[PDB]
RNA sequence: GAGGA
DNA sequence: GATCCTCTCGAACGTTCCATAGCTTTTATATACGCGCCTTTTTTTTTT
DNA sequence: AAAAAAAAAAGGCGCGTATATAAAAGCTATGGAACGTT
C-alpha cells in the first residue's frame, strides 16, 4: 500500500456577493469569456494559478483546475480582484472547497471481477463500459475509481486526507484481488 | 366507505356474487367458468360431490380398502371346490390379528 | 440490471451492448443502476463464458474454440497488458486462433459482427505476437 | 486405463470432477456415458 | 428400418393422428323428425380452403 | 426489432406436446386427442400407429361399404372407440 | 434399441419369422423384425390344467 | 434428515451407479439432495417391485444448461405361470 | 397417451 | 345418464397556471477505446 | 519523355465513450391549484 492518491484537481466556489454586468465583464476584462446562447457563465481564467472561474450572473464563482486547495483559493482571491479591477465593488466572500478529484496507480492489474464478486457490496466494474471500478468507501465518503491498469481514481471529496485515508483501507483488497 | 361512485358498486357487487356462485358451483349454465390461472376451471364444491367419484359414490358408497390383493387367476383341478390357491408371497403380506388365548399361546409364540 | 444479474448468476454471458440493443437505457444511467443494484443484492445476500457465443456467431469449430479457451486461460497469467476490459482480449485471442488457421473471416467481418474496434484487435495483436510463446499446446 | 466417462460420439475416454458436465474435449459433445464399473459382476447361467 | 413420419418434442416422439371431418362445400339434404316443424333441410357448410 | 418469436415457437411446441388443437389459453375448448406418443412397442405397432385415423364424436361406428379398400375392415380398437378410430 | 434411451423397452430373445406368412408381410419388414416364435403346439386335453 | 431408508451404498460420489452394477428392491440409483435455504434427500430409488442390472448411464446437460441424467436398467423376463400369450 | 379383459 | 379396472400427465373537463424538483448548463481528470474527421501523405491520374 | 494536377486515406487525435465528484441558469418535468366549461 502506502500510495498517495494524488489530487488530480480541486474545486472551490467563492461568491462575490454582488451582481456584475455580464456584458461589461466581457468587453472590459482581458482573460474573460462569456457566451449567452450556450450558458450564462463567465469563463475567467488566470495564468497563475491556472484555474477557471465559473462566474455566473449571481456572483457565484467556481475555482476549478488547480491540484491543491490553496491554489484553488489563491486564484479565487486574484479572481475577485480582477473583477474589482473592472470597476465593480466585488468582494471576496464565501470561499469553500467544492471537490477534490484525484487518481493514483498501483503498478499491478487488479481482479475487478474478483473485487466485484466478494466486494460487490462495494465494487462495480464495467469492462464493456468503464475500464475502472467504482469502489465507494462509506467512511470516509470517498469513491475509489479502480482501474485494471491499477488506476485508483478518487474524488467526491473536500478533505485531502479523506482521499488518502480511504486508500490505505482499500489496498489489501486490491492485493486480495490482484494477479501478480 | 371510501366514496361510492354509485355504479361501480354494482360492478363489484355482481363480481362478488359471481365469485360465491361459482365457488359453490362452477357449472352454472349460461355462464363463464371461473378458471384458475391454468385453463382448468375451478373445482367447486358441488363438483367435488357430483356423482361417479364425488364424495358419495366414490368415497362413501364404495372406497378402497386395506387387506386385499389382486392377481391373475388360473384354473386348477386339484383344488377343492371352495379352496383358493393364494400365492405364498401374498400370504406373506396379508395378515389376520389373532388374540392370545390359552388355546394358542404356544403356537402364536412359535409364529412370532 | 436484473437481467444481467440473472444471466451472470445462471452463468450466461451477456454484453451490456446486447442488453442495450434490447432496451434503450442510455447505458450510463444503466451503468449506475447496475452498480447500485449489484450493491443492493450483495447486501441482500469467471469471464470465459463469452467465447463460444462469438465463436458460434462467427461460425467457428470446437477445436478452434478450445484453442481460444486455452489462450484466454493463459491471458489472466500473461499481464503484459492482459485484459483491461478483457472483451478485447477474448476477441484478439479469437483473432489469434483464426490467423493460426486459414479461415476467410478477415478482421472486417469479425469486427462488424461483434461491434468491436478494427484497431484494438491489432493493438492487442502487437503484444499477442510476443505472447505467442506460451500458446502452443500440440 | 481406468475410466470415469466416455464421450458418446468420439467413443474415447475421459475423466471429470464436478466441473463441467459436457465437452468431449475433442468433439465437444454434450452427452457422456458413465464408464462401466469393474465390480466383476456375477451371473447365473440359467 | 425406421420410417420417419413423426416429430420429436422435448425428446419424445409424437405423431399426428389424422383427423376425420365432413367435407366442406357440399350440399346435403336431411329429413327431420315429426316433432319438428321443418320437414326437410338442405345444408351446406361452405368454407374457404 | 422486437418481434416475439417465442410466440410462434412456444405456441407450436406446446400444441404438439399436448395435442390440444386450439390456443395455449384454450384448455378444453381446444380440440384434443391429436399428437399421441408414437407407440413403439413393436415395430408393426409403430407402423400401424403412423397410419391411424380418428373421428370426433348417422351411424358412424358402422362399417360403411365405401370403406372398401380405403380402411382396414378389421382393425379397430373395440371399446368405447370402436368404429371411430380407423386405419388405412 | 441399445442406443435409444426410452422408457419401457421390451425385446425378445430369439425372435423367429413365422412359417406361415402372407405376401404383404414382406412389405412390412415383418420377417426381419418378427414378433414371436414358432412353438410346437399340441391341441389336447392333457391334465385339465 | 430425508434418507430414503433404501441403500445408498451402490452409487458413487456423483450420485450415480456405474453401469453393470446389479440393483434391486428400492436401492437408490440417483442421489440428489436439495438445500434447505441442512439439506434433505430427494433421491430416486428404483421401483420397489423390480430388480436388474444398470445397463447404461448417460449424463448430459439440459436444453437450458441444467446437468441431467438418464439411467437405463436391464432385466430378463422368463415366462412364468401367469404370463399371457 | 397407454391401455388388458 | 350411459359399465369395469389398472396407469399415465400437466361537475367532470378544461383550463389556467402556480408550485417541486430536476436537469442540464461548463468545466477540472484518471483511464480505454470508440468514431471523427483533418491533413498531408500518398498515390493515381491527365496533359503537354 | 516530362509537368502538373486529382484525389484516397492514414494516422492522429477528434471528443467520446464511462467513471467520479463539485458548482445553479435554459429547459423539463413534476406538483398544485380550483375555477373556467356542460
Ligand atoms: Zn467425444
Amino acid at each position: 500500500s502506502g500510495i498517495v492518491p494524488t489530487l488530480q484537481n480541486i474545486v472551490a466556489t467563492v461568491t462575490l456577493g454582488c451582481r456584475l454586468d455580464l456584458k461589461t465583464v466581457a468587453l472590459h476584462a482581458r482573460n474573460a469569456e462569456y457566451n449567452p446562447k450556450r450558458f450564462a457563465a463567465v469563463i475567467m481564467r488566470i495564468r497563475e494559478p491556472k484555474t477557471t472561474a465559473l462566474i455566473f450572473a449571481s456572483g457565484k464563482m467556481v475555482v476549478t483546475g488547480a491540484k491543491s486547495e490553496d491554489d484553488s483559493k489563491l486564484a479565487s482571491r486574484k479572481y475577485a480582484r480582477i473583477i474589482q479591477k473592472i470597476g465593480f465593488a466585488a468582494k471576496f466572500t464565501d470561499f469553500k472547497i467544492q471537490n477534490i478529484v484525484g487518481s493514483c496507480d498501483v503498478k499491478f492489474p487488479i481482479r475487478l471481477e474478483g473485487l466485484a464478486f466478494s466486494h460487490g457490496t462495494f465494487s462495480s466494474y464495467e469492462p464493456e463500459l468503464f475500464p475502472g471500478l467504482i469502489y465507494r468507501m462509506v467512511k470516509p465518503k470517498i469513491v475509489l475509481l479502480i482501474f485494471v491498469s491499477g488506476k485508483i481514481v478518487l474524488t467526491g471529496a473536500k478533505q485531502r486526507e479523506e482521499i488518502y485515508q480511504a486508500f490505505e483501507a482499500i489496498y489489501p483488497v486490491l492485493s486480495e484481488f490482484r494477479k501478480m | 366507505h371510501n366514496g361510492a361512485p354509485h355504479h361501480a358498486i354494482e360492478e363489484a357487487e355482481s363480481l362478488l356474487q359471481f365469485h360465491v356462485a361459482t365457488y359453490m358451483d362452477n357449472d352454472i349454465a349460461g355462464q363463464p367458468q371461473a378458471l384458475q390461472k391454468s385453463g382448468r376451471p375451478v373445482k367447486s364444491i358441488r363438483a367435488r360431490l357430483k356423482g361417479k367419484e364425488g364424495r358419495i359414490r366414490g368415497n362413501l358408497m364404495g372406497k378402497r380398502v386395506d387387506f386385499s390383493a389382486r392377481t391373475v387367476i388360473s384354473g386348477d383341478p386339484n383344488l377343492e371346490l371352495d379352496q383358493v390357491g393364494v400365492p405364498k408371497s401374498i400370504a406373506k403380506t396379508l395378515t389376520y390379528p389373532e388374540v392370545v388365548t390359552p388355546y394358542n399361546i404356544d403356537r402364536l409364540t412359535q409364529l412370532v | 440490471a436484473s437481467i444481467l444479474i440473472g444471466c451472470r448468476r445462471a452463468e450466461v454471458a451477456r454484453t451490456f451492448k446486447e442488453i442495450q440493443s434490447l432496451i434503450h437505457v442510455k447505458t450510463k444511467e444503466f451503468g449506475k443502476t447496475l452498480n447500485i443494484m449489484k450493491n443492493i443484492l450483495r447486501g441482500k445476500s469467471q469471464n470465459l463464458t463469452y467465447i463460444p457465443r462469438f465463436c458460434s456467431h462467427l461460425g467457428l469449430p470446437m477445436q478452434v474454440t478450445t484453442s481460444a479457451e486455452y489462450t484466454a486461460k493463459k491471458c489472466k497469467e500473461i499481464k503484459e497488458i492482459a485484459g483491461k476490459s478483457p472483451i478485447t482480449i477474448a476477441v484478439v485471442s479469437i483473432y489469434l486462433n483464426i490467423l493460426l488457421f486459414q479461415i476467410p473471416i478477415t478482421a472486417a467481418k469479425v469486427g462488424q459482427t461483434l461491434q468491436v474496434t478494427e484497431g484494438t484487435i491489432k493493438s492487442g495483436y502487437k503484444i499477442l505476437y510476443e505472447h505467442r510463446d506460451k500458446l502452443v499446446d500440440p | 486405463a481406468t475410466l470415469k466417462y466416455i464421450c458418446a460420439e468420439c467413443s474415447s475416454k475421459l475423466s471429470l470432477s464436478r466441473t463441467d458436465a459436457v465437452r468431449c474435449k475433442d468433439c465437444g459433445h454434450r452427452i457422456l456415458l458413465k464408464a462401466r464399473t469393474k465390480r466383476l459382476v456375477q451371473f447365473e447361467a440359467r | 428400418f425406421d420410417m420417419g413420419g413423426y416429430f420429436i418434442i422435448n425428446g419424445s416422439e409424437k405423431v399426428l393422428i389424422a383427423q376425420e371431418r365432413s367435407a366442406g362445400n357440399i350440399v346435403q339434404v336431411f329429413k327431420k323428425a315429426a316433432p319438428s316443424p321443418i320437414s326437410h333441410v338442405a345444408e351446406i357448410r361452405s368454407a374457404l380452403e | 426489432l422486437a418481434i416475439n418469436a417465442k410466440t410462434i415457437t412456444s405456441g407450436l411446441k406446446y400444441a404438439l406436446a399436448t395435442g390440444n388443437w386450439g390456443e395455449q389459453k384454450k384448455a378444453m375448448s381446444s380440440r384434443a386427442g391429436v399428437s399421441q406418443v408414437l407407440n413403439r412397442y413393436t415395430y408393426s405397432s409403430t407402423l400401424s400407429h403412423l397410419r391411424r385415423t380418428n373421428t370426433p364424436i348417422a351411424k358412424p361406428r358402422q362399417l360403411h361399404n365405401t370403406h372398401w379398400g380405403l380402411v382396414c375392415p378389421a382393425e379397430t380398437p373395440e371399446g368405447q372407440a370402436c368404429g371411430l378410430v380407423k386405419n388405412l | 434399441y441399445n442406443v435409444r434411451m426410452d422408457t419401457m423397452a421390451n425385446i425378445l430373445y430369439y425372435p423367429q419369422k413365422p412359417l406361415g406368412t402372407t405376401r404383404a408381410m414382406e412389405y412390412l419388414k415383418f420377417r426381419e423384425l418378427p414378433a414371436g416364435q414358432n412353438a410346437i403346439v399340441a391341441i389336447a386335453c392333457y391334465s385339465g390344467y | 434428515l430425508r434418507m430414503k431408508h433404501g441403500t445408498y451404498d451402490k452409487l458413487d460420489d456423483d450420485g450415480l451407479i456405474a453401469p453393470g452394477v446389479r440393483v434391486s428392491g428400492e436401492d437408490v440409483i440417483i442421489g440428489k439432495t436439495t438445500p434447505i435455504s441442512s439439506k434433505r434427500d430427494a433421491s430416486t430409488p428404483l421401483r420397489s417391485t423390480e430388480n436388474g442390472i444398470v445397463d447404461q448411464v448417460l449424463v448430459t446437460t439440459n436444453q437450458d444448461g441444467l446437468k441431467f441424467v438418464k439411467v437405463r436398467v436391464r432385466t430378463t423376463k422368463i415366462p412364468q405361470i401367469g404370463d399371457k400369450f
